[PDB]
C-alpha cells in the first residue's frame, strides 16, 4: 500500500508488513534457503584467521577485484586529447561498460566507439570492422583524431592495428593525415592503467617518434606533465594551478578534465577542451617530461627517456607534505622558477591543519586499496599525518612496487604494523579488516560491502568507509575532490579527520550510556 | 506523417552510403494499421561499427540479466577482469540473503585472465577456482560459468570442466557460452542463458514429485526485480489468491527454477528474455504461459483479470477484491499527479521490453510517447509496440548516439527516458531524463505501489527548478 | 598498553559502569527511569511544544551571540588592527575562546579590565591605561573600541575617553581609533559587526566627504558583514579578479585568520588598510553581501558617501548569484566572463545531477539572517522543502521578506518561519513535524543525540553549515558563497543523504536490498 | 645542557619588561619571579590575584566564568539561569568537559544554556520580573530538574536588579532550591572571586539543607571529592581508586555532582579537595561548622597517587590501610608497563605550563615520572598559598609567571624553547605556530581523563602523541 502523501521507494516499501509476511513465505516455501543458524555460522567462519588463511591461499578464484582492464584507461587517456573520440577496436560490449563505469563515476557524458566485431570477426579477423568504422566515426561525430585501442577479443584473435589502420587510409576509409593513434590494450594485461600508459605511449609516438630529427630538448621552455590514469578534476586542476603559480610554462598531456566537466547550458558537448596536437608535437622540445603517477607510466616513460631524450625525473606522485614539496623543488629546478611565496603559504596552512587535527588522528589504523600511486601516496601522507595504515592492499602492483612501498614504511615509526598485499581483491580485504580491524577503510565504493560485512558481525566491528579513488558510484560529485598538492592534502586531511571526528559522534551520540563525551568541541 | 519522414531522411544524411542504407531500415514512422513491422522496420541485425551503440554483449544479456539476478547461485565471469568488474552490481535486480553467504549477487566472481591462461588455455584455472569456491563459500547452492570474449576464442572446454566438477561436489554448474561477440547485442545473451537453463537445471526435479502443488501455482517469468519490480507484482499476484512457486530472476534462487515445471501457469512479464524458456516449458511440461503488463493500473488491472480468467471463479472474485482495494490508492496518484503531467510528451529508448511496456503508465499520467525504440528488440517486439504507440511517431532500432540526439533536437519532448549512458547527454541539452533501466535508482515501478513511486519520480524530474535554470540570465 | 582508552571507551568497562550505578542507586537520588522515560516522551509532543513556544522570558539553547563578538571579528578584518573591547576582562576571555575553537587559530584581543572599582567611576581609566598598554606591547596600526555590556550599563563615552586618552598623551592624537557602542542586550553579535563597521567607516571618512567624488577611484567597495567561513571572503575575491572588476574588500579579515604554520607567529595579517577605508567613499558604489545585518552601514554608506548601495540578496545559490554578478557588470562595466558562465553551468550541470535524491527533503535549517535566507533561497532553487526556517536574530521585515521568498516557490507552502526562538523550539518543531535534516551550527547535535534517542526512526541527522562549529575541523574553510558555495553545498547535501540512506540500508538481510552500489 | 641559571632567568625577565609603559612595568615585574625552592613565602618573590593591567592580553577569565562555569555548571540535576544578556551563556555553554551521566533536557542539564537573553528593556526597567517568569516557566518545561541556579552576568548588579528576593519568593512557591549567585563578571579580578561567590552559595542555600535530617545512613568509610570537576571523567577515574580503597564516595561535586550529593556532604568523615583554589572555601566551612576534616590530595600521574592514597588510607583503620596497599600493588604493573613505554621518548623533554589555579603545580608530578622536567609555570588566578605549594615543587631557578600576558608569555617561550607547553585554548594555536608541541591543560586536549592509574596510560599517551608527532619536523620548507 502506498500513501499518496508518504510514497516510499523500495527501502521503506519493502518493510511494510505485508511485504515482510510475502518474502518470508516466499523463502520459507520455495526458496530452500539454508537455515539462518547455519548461514550465522558461516558468516562467524568468514571473519576468523582459519577463514583468513584459506582466502589468501587460493590462486585462481578472484572475488570482488580492485582493478578493470586495460581497455577503461586507453578511453580515459584518449579523452584527454582535444576533439580524440576513443575507439575501442573489437566488440561493442566492452564500450558500452566503459561508458557506463565512467558514467556513473563523473555523472558526465562519455564518448567512446566500438566497430562492433562479431563471431565473424572471430575467424577473418577485424579489418572490415576497423575501415568501415573508422570511416563511419569520423563522418559522423567528426573528431580531429580517432585514438584507437583494443578489446581482449581483438588481441586473442592477433589483429594488427597498425596493418588494419594503415589498409584503411590507402583504401580510402580516412584521409592519409587523419591522426589514428592506436595502442594494444590486452586486458589480461597489467589493469586499466596500464591501459592508460599503453595508450599515451602510442598517441606519443604516432605524433613524435618518426619527427625526431628536428627536435631540441629545452627548445619551448615548457615542462611536460603526463598525469596518468585520474579520475579526479581537481587533480588536473591543481596541477595547472601550481604550475601558473610558479608561473612555469607546462604542457599537460592528455588533459580530460574540461571534457569530464562540461557545464549544463542546454548545449551537448562530445568535446571539450584537451591536449591539442600540437601540444603532442611539441612535447620533445620540453624540457623535460614529469610522470604523476610514475608507477602506471613505466611503458610511457621509457618511451620519453629514450626517444625524446628527457631527463625524467625520479620524482614520487606529489601526494602529501613530502612528496609535493619534492615535486615543486624539482619543477624549480627544472624551470628555474623559484618556488613563489604563495606556495609556502598554502604549504604552511596545510602544516597548521596538521598541527590542529594531530590528536584526532595519530594512531588511527587504516586499510587503504587502489591503484599503486594513489595508494603509495596515501600511505606517505597517512604516515606524515602520524595514522597507521595497517592493510595496504593494491590488487595491480608487482613486486617492485612492493619493494618500494615496504622501503616507505621502514623509513616511519607509524609502517611497523604495516603489511602490503599486491595481486589481493576486496576479499583479501573483507578477511583482512575482520581479523585485524582497522579503525577505518581508504578505497572506492566497493568497499561499502565490507563495511556492511564488518557490521553484521557487529556494531564494534563495523569499518567505516571512507570514499577516496576510483569509481566512486555511491556519491556525487566526490570526482571533483582533488588529493594532489598541498590543497589535495589539505582535503584528504579534512576528510580523514571529520570521518574519525563524525564515527566518535555516532558512538557517544547514546543518552545517558555513551552521552558523556558527546563533546560540544573536539 | 511525411514530417517525421523527413526528419529521418536530415539524419541519415551524416552516415557515408553504406551506413546511411543500412540506418534507414531501422528508423520509420509508426503505423498501427500495420500488422507485420518486418514491413516498416528492421531490428536484431548488426551494429554499424564506428557508430556509438548503446547495445551491450551477450555476455551483458546473459551475466547480467538472466544469471547473475540468481542470489544463491554464484556466477564466474570467466576470462579477464574487466567484463565482472563493470557488471558488479550495476543492475538492481534486488535481492533477500547474506552477501558472501548465501547470496552472491552483487559480488564479482571472476577467474581473472592472465597471458598464461590465455596461451595455455584456462580449463586447469577453472577446474581450481570451481574447487576454492567450494572452500569459502559452502553455503553456495550452485555454480554458473559465464564466458567472456576470450573463453570462446583460446578454444576452452569449460561444459567438461563443468560436468565433472559437478558431479566431484554433487553441485550444479552450468556453463554458459555467452561470449560478448557472439551475437549483436544483449538478446543472443537471453537465448544462450535461456537454453543454459533447460539443459542444466530447469530438469532438476523432472522425476521429482515431492514438491506439493495447488490449482493456482504460477512462476513469475522475466521479472528481475529492478528495484523490487516483482515483489510489487508478486503481492498483487497472492492477494489475487495465487501462489507464486517461483520468480525469474530477480530474488530467484535454483530451486524455485527447479520448482517451475510444476506451476500451473507461467507469468511472462518480459517476453523477449525469456519467451525461449517458456516455449520450452509450455512443449515439455504443458505449462501454459501468458504475457502480463504490471506498468501503471490501467495495464495492471488489465492483467490481472486476464491471469484470473485461467483460473476459477474464487481467482476472479479475489481479482475483483484487490482491483477495488487498489482503486483509490492510484485514483489519488492519478489525482496528484496528472495534472502536473498531462500533455507531456516523452521518447523512450531502453532495451527488449520496457520501450513498449511503460507506454500504459505514462498515458495513465496524461503524458504521450511521441517516439520509442528498442536496442535489441526483435521483429515480436516491434509487432507488439506497432498498437502500443500512436500514428506517425518515431520508431528507432538500435539507435546510434548521433541519432537520438538529432531526434531529440527536432521532435522537442518535454521527457525521455532511456539509459545511463545517455543521461547527462540529454541533462545538458535541457531536457529531464529519467532512467528507464535502473528507474534511476528509484522504485519499484510494477504494480499498483511502483504507480506511486513512478507517478511521484516523472513530476519530481519533469517539473524540477533546475530545467528552468539552464540559461544564465545575462545569456 | 596497546589498547589505551579515552575516557568514551574507558567508563563502559564494567568496573566504571558498576561504579556509576552505585553512584547514582545510593546518592544521587536520581529520578526513576520510568519517570525520566515519560517525562522525554513528553517533551516531544505537541502540548510541550505548545507550552514552549509559549514562553516569553526563559530563552533554552540560543542561536545566537552578543554584539562584541561581532564587533571583534569586524576589527580582526582591518591591516594590523587591535580589537579592543572597553568592558570586564570576561568577556573577550569568551569571544577568543569562540573564535579559537571555530577558526582553530589564534584571535587577537584585548580588554581593559573593567572592575568594581570601573562600576562606579566609569572606565575613563582604564581605556587610557589600556590604549596606551595595547598600543606599546603589541603595536597595531589601528584600535577598534568596541563595548561589553558592563560598560554600555554605566553609560562609558567611548569618544570622550578616547578624546581624553589623545588629549593626556596616552596615544598620539593621530593614531587611529574608531570605536562603536556594541551593547549585547542589542540585536546580536552581528548587529555588533555592523556597529563596528560602522564606527570604523565612520572614522575614517565622515569628516573628510568633501574631496571625495563618487567612482573616482573606479573601485567598488564589498562589505561581507559577519562572516566565519574562509570560502566566502576568497570566492568573491575570486569571482571580482576573473571579472576584471577593482574592488575593495572592507572588513577582510581572512589573511589573518588563516596564517600559515611556519615557525613564526603573525599576531596580523592582510587586513584592510586604512587607505582603502579613507578611499573607499570615492568607489563607484558599495554592494553589501548580508543587507540584513549591515542596516546601520547601509544607512551610513547611502547617506554620507552618497552611494546608491543596490538592493542586492546575499549572493547564495543560483538566482543570487546570477544578480551579484549581474549587479556587479552593470555598475563596473564589465561583461560576465565565459568561466562564470562555465562555473554556472557546472552548479547547474550538478544540480540536474543530484535532484533525485534532493527533491522533497525536508529541512530544519537555523543561523543567521542572511544565510539562512540564502540557504532556504538555493534549498528551493534544488527542490527541497525547508520547513523550519529558524532565526534567532532576525526581525519581522526580515519574516516578512521570507515569507515572500516562500511564497515565490511551490517548495515554500509546508514551511514556516520562526524568528525570536531558540534551538529548543527547533527541537520541538523538528519532533512534532520531523524533517529529513537539519542545516545548523554544532549546537544541532545535541538536538540529534535528543531525537535519536526517541528512536533511529526519528533521528534528525545535523548537517553542519554555519556559525560556530566546533566538533568538525577545518569546515570554517569551505565555501557558502558563489556557484562555488552553491557547489559545495549542494555536494554536503546531496551526500548527506547519500551516506544516510546508506546507513538505512546497512543492514544484512534485513535493508541491504537498496544498499546500492550505484546511487 | 644546564637549565636556565638563576641570573639568566632574571636577566630574559627584564628583556620582557622593556617593551611595557613604566606603569605597565612596574606593576608586571612584580608577576615575574624565579623559583627559590628554599623560600617558604611566595609573597617575597611573586605577587598575584592583582588586578589585571588594561590593555594587554590576559588569559584570566571573570567571576561569571569561576562560578557558572567551573563550580554551579557542573551540577547535572540542577538548571543554572545564565541571568542577563544572551552572550555570557552562550560562549560558557558546554565548553568545559565537566563529565556527567544524565538524560540531558529531562533531569540532566549541563550542557544547556538556560538564559534570560536580556534586552535592552529588562535593563532600563529591570529583569526582577523577568526572572520571575522565568522560573515559572523552567518549572513547567522542566519539571524534573531538582533545583535552580541564578547566574548573574555583568548588568544585574549594575541595573540594581534583587535576584535574591526573587529566588526566596519563587524557591517558596515552588518548593524547590533557587540558589542566587552574584558572580558579575567585573566583581573580582579572574575567575577565583568566581570561586569564592560560588562556594558562598553553596554554604547560604544547599549546604545546610540536611542538618537537621539524619536518614542518611552513615559509614566510617564515607568520603566526599571536593574541587574534582571531571574533566573527561577525571573524578570517575579518581571516585574508582578511592572506593576500591573500601571507601564511600558519598559525594562529588561539582563534577557528576547532583544538589543531593552537595546536602549529603556535611555527613561524610573526611573531605578529599583536589582543587584547592576552588573549593577551599567551602572545606574550612565545613571543618568549623560539622567538624569534617579535609586533606588536599593528588592524582596525576602514579607517584603522586599513590602518596595521595596512602595518605587517604591513614585517615582510616587498618583495613583501608590493607586495602590501599592492594590497590597500589594492582595497579603497579599497569602505569610501570606505560612508564616503560613512554618514558623512553620523553625523558629530558621540558615543558612550560600556564593553567588557572591549580594545575599548574598539580600536574608536575606526572610530567616527573615520565621524565619530563618542568621549566616554567604560571597561574591565570592562584593565590599566594597556590604558589606556596608550587614552591618545592617546582626546580630551582625556574620561571615562574603569574597573570602571564599574551606578550610575555610568547617571549618566555622564545628564549625558554620548551620541548612541550600546556596551556589554554588561548595559547594552543599561537605556539603550534612557533612550531612547538602544545597540551592543553584544561580540556586535557579533548582527551583524558588524566586521573589517577587509567588516567596516567591516557596522559602519557598524549604527551608522546604531539610531543613526537611527525607535523613539528616539517614546519620549515623544503626550498627555504
Ligand atoms: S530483461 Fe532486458 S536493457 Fe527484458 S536486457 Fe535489459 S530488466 Fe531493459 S528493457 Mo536494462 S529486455 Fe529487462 C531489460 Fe528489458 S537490463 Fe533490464 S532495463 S525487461
Ligand atoms: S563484449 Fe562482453 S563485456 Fe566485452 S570483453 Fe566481451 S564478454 Fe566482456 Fe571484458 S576484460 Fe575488458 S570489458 Fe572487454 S576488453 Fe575484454
Ligand atoms: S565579564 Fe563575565 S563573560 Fe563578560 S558580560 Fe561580564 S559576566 Fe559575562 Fe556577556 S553578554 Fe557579551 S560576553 Fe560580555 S558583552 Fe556582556
Ligand atoms: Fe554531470
Ligand atoms: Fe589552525
Amino acid at each position: 500500500s502506498q500513501q499518496v502523501d508518504n510514497i516510499k521507494p523500495s527501502y521503506p516499501l519493502f518493510r511494510d508488513q505485508d511485504y515482510k509476511d510475502m518474502l518470508a513465505k516466499k523463502r520459507d516455501n520455495f526458496e530452500e534457503k539454508h537455515p539462518q543458524e547455519k548461514i550465522d555460522e558461516v558468516f562467524q567462519w568468514t571473519t576468523t584467521e582459519e577463514y583468513q588463511e584459506l582466502n589468501f591461499q587460493r590462486e585462481a578464484l578472484t572475488v570482488n577485484p580492485a582493478k578493470a582492464c586495460q581497455p577503461l584507461g586507453a578511453v580515459l587517456c584518449s579523452l584527454g586529447f582535444e576533439k580524440t573520440m576513443p575507439y575501442v577496436h573489437g566488440s561493442q560490449g566492452c564500450v558500452a561498460y566503459f561508458r557506463t563505469y565512467f558514467n556513473r563515476h563523473f555523472k558526465e557524458p562519455i564518448s567512446c566507439v566500438s566497430d562492433s566485431m562479431t563471431e565473424d570477426a572471430a575467424v577473418f579477423g577485424g579489418q572490415q570492422n576497423m575501415k568501415d568504422g573508422l570511416q563511419n566515426c569520423k563522418a559522423i561525430y567528426k573528431p580531429d583524431m580517432i585514438a584507437v585501442s583494443t578489446t581482449c577479443m581483438a588481441e586473442v584473435i592477433g589483429d594488427d592495428l597498425n596493418a588494419f589502420i594503415n589498409n584503411s587510409k590507402k583504401e580510402g576509409h580516412i584521409p592519409d593525415e587523419f591522426p589514428v593513434p592506436f595502442a594494444h590494450t590486452p586486458s589480461f594485461v597489467g589493469s586499466h592503467v596500464t591501459g592508460w600508459d599503453n595508450m599515451f605511449e602510442g598517441i606519443a609516438r604516432y605524433f613524435t617518434l618518426n619527427y625526431m630529427e628536428d627536435k631540441e630538448v629545452g627548445s619551448n621552455g615548457k615542462i611536460n606533465i603526463v598525469p596518468g590514469f585520474e579520475t579526479y578534476l581537481g587533480n588536473f586542476r591543481v596541477i595547472k594551478r601550481m604550475m601558473n603559480e610558479m608561473n612555469v610554462d607546462y604542457t599537460l598531456l592528455s588533459d580530460p578534465e574540461e571534457v569530464l566537466d562540461t557545464p549544463a547550458d542546454g548545449q551537448f558537448r562530445m568535446y571539450a577542451g584537451g591536449t591539442t596536437q600540437d601540444e603532442m608535437k611539441d612535447a620533445p622540445n620540453a624540457l623535460n617530461t614529469l610522470m604523476l603517477q610514475p608507477w602506471q607510466l613505466t611503458k610511457t616513460t621509457k618511451f620519453v627517456k629514450n626517444t625524446w631524450k628527457h631527463e625524467v625525473p625520479k620524482l614520487n606522485i606529489p601526494m602529501g607534505l613530502d612528496w609535493t614539496d619534492e615535486f615543486l623543488m624539482k619543477v624549480s629546478e627544472i624551470s628555474g622558477q623559484p618556488i613563489p611565496e604563495s606556495l609556502a603559504k598554502e604549504r604552511g596552512r596545510l602544516v597548521d591543519m596538521m598541527t590542529d587535527s594531530h590528536t584526532w588522528l595519530h594512531g588511527k589504523k587504516f586499510a587503504l586499496w587502489g591503484d599503486p600511486d594513489f595508494v603509495m601516496g596515501m600511505t606517505k601522507f597517512l604516515l606524515e599525518l602520524g595514522c597507521e595504515p595497517i592493510h595496504i592492499l593494491c590488487n595491480n602492483a608487482n613486486k617492485r612496487w612492493k619493494k618500494a612501498m615496504d622501503a616507505i614504511l621502514a623509513e616511519s615509526p607509524y609502517g611497523a604494523n604495516s603489511e602490503v598485499h599486491i595481486g589481493k581483491d576486496l576479499w583479501h580485504m573483507r578477511s583482512l579488516v575482520f581479523t585485524n580491524k582497522p579503525d577505518f577503510m581508504i578505497g572506492n565504493s566497493y568497499g561499502k560491502f565490507i563495511q556492511r560485512d564488518t557490521l553484521y558481525k557487529g556494531k564494534e566491528f563495523e569499518v567505516p568507509l571512507i570514499r577516496i579513488g576510483f569509481p566512486i558510484f555511491d556519491r556525487h560529485h566526490l570526482h571533483r575532490q582533488t588529493t594532489l598538492g598541498y590543497e589535495g592534502a589539505m582535503q584528504i586531511l579534512t576528510t580523514l579527520v571529520n570521518s574519525v571526528l563524525e564515527r566518535l559522534d555516532e558512538e557517544t551520540r547514546g543518552m545517558q550510556t555513551t552521552d558523556y563525551n558527546y563533546d560540544l568541541v573536539r | 506523417r511525411d514530417e517525421v519522414e523527413s526528419l529521418i531522411q536530415e539524419v541519415l544524411e551524416v552516415y557515408p552510403e553504406k551506413a546511411k542504407k543500412n540506418r534507414e531500415k531501422h528508423l520509420s514512422p509508426n503505423d498501427p494499421e500495420l500488422e507485420q513491422s518486418k514491413k516498416c522496420i528492421t531490428s536484431n541485425k548488426k551494429s554499424l561499427p564506428g557508430v556509438m551503440t548503446i547495445r551491450g554483449c551477450a555476455y551483458a544479456g546473459s551475466k547480467g540479466v538472466v544469471w547473475g539476478p540468481i542470489k544463491d547461485m554464484i556466477h564466474i565471469s570467466h576470462g579477464p577482469v574487466g567484463c565482472g568488474q563493470y557488471s558488479r552490481a550495476g543492475r538492481r535486480n534486488y535481492y533477500i540473503g547474506t552477501t558472501g553467504v548465501n547470496a552472491f549477487v552483487t559480488m564479482n566472481f571472476t577467474s581473472d585472465f592472465q597471458e598464461k591462461d590465455i596461451v595455455f588455455g584456462g580449463d586447469k584455472k577453472l577446474a581450481k577456482l570451481i574447487d576454492e569456491i567450494e572452500t569459502l563459500f559452502p553455503l553456495n547452492k550452485g555454480i554458473s560459468v559465464q564466458s567472456e570474449c576470450p573463453i570462446g576464442l583460446i578454444g576452452d572446454d569449460i561444459e567438461a570442466v563443468s560436468k565433472q566438477k559437478g558431479k566431484e561436489h554433487g553441485k550444479t554448474i552450468v556453463p554458459v557460452r555467452c561470449e560478448g561477440f557472439r551475437g549483436v547485442s544483449q538478446s543472443l545473451g537471453h537465448h544462450i542463458a535461456n537454453d543454459a537453463v533447460r539443459d542444466w537445471v530447469l530438469s532438476a526435479r523432472d522425476d521429482d514429485d515431492s514438491f506439493e502443488t495447488t490449482d493456482y501455482d504460477v512462476a513469475i517469468i522475466g521479472d528481475y526485480n529492478i528495484g523490487g519490480d516483482a515483489w510489487s507484482s508478486r503481492i498483487l499476484l497472492e492477494e489475487m489468491g495465487l501462489r507464486v512457486v517461483a520468480q525469474w530472476s530477480g530474488d530467484g534462487t535454483i530451486s524455485e527454477m527447479e520448482l517451475t515445471p510444476k506451476v500451473k501457469l507461467n507469468l511472462v512479464h518480459c517476453y523477449r528474455s525469456m519467451n525461449y524458456i517458456s516455449r520450452h516449458m509450455e512443449e515439455k511440461y504443458g505449462i501454459p504461459w501468458m504475457e502480463y503488463n504490471f506498468f501503471g493500473p490501467t495495464k495492471t488491472i488489465e492483467s490481472l483479470r486476464k491471469i484470473a480468467a485461467q483460473f476459477d471463479e474464487s481467482i476472479q472474485k479475489k481479482c475483483e477484491e484487490v482491483i477495488a482495494k487498489y482503486q483509490p490508492e492510484w485514483e489519488a496518484v492519478v489525482a496528484k499527479y496528472r495534472p502536473r503531467l498531462e500533455g507531456k510528451r516523452v521518447m523512450l529508448y531502453v532495451g527488449g521490453l520496457r520501450p513498449r511496456h511503460v507506454i500504459g503508465a505514462y498515458e495513465d499520467l496524461g503524458m504521450e510517447v511521441v517516439g520509442t525504440g528498442y536496442e535489441f528488440g526483435h521483429n515480436d517486439d516491434y509487432d507488439r509496440t506497432l498498437k502500443e504507440m500512436g500514428d506517425s511517431t518515431l520508431l528507432y532500432d538500435d539507435v546510434t548516439g548521433y541519432e537520438f540526439e538529432e531526434f531529440v533536437k527536432k521532435v522537442k519532448p518535454d521527457l525521455i527516458g532511456s539509459g545511463i549512458k545517455e543521461k547527462y547527454i540529454f541533462q545538458k541539452m535541457g531536457i529531464p531524463f529519467r532512467q528507464m533501466h535502473s528507474w534511476d535508482y528509484s522504485g519499484p515501478y510494477h504494480g499498483f505501489d511502483g504507480f506511486a513511486i513512478f507517478a511521484r519520480d516523472m513530476d519530481m524530474t519533469l517539473n524540477n527548478p533546475c530545467w528552468k535554470k539552464l540559461q544564465a540570465p545575462w545569456k
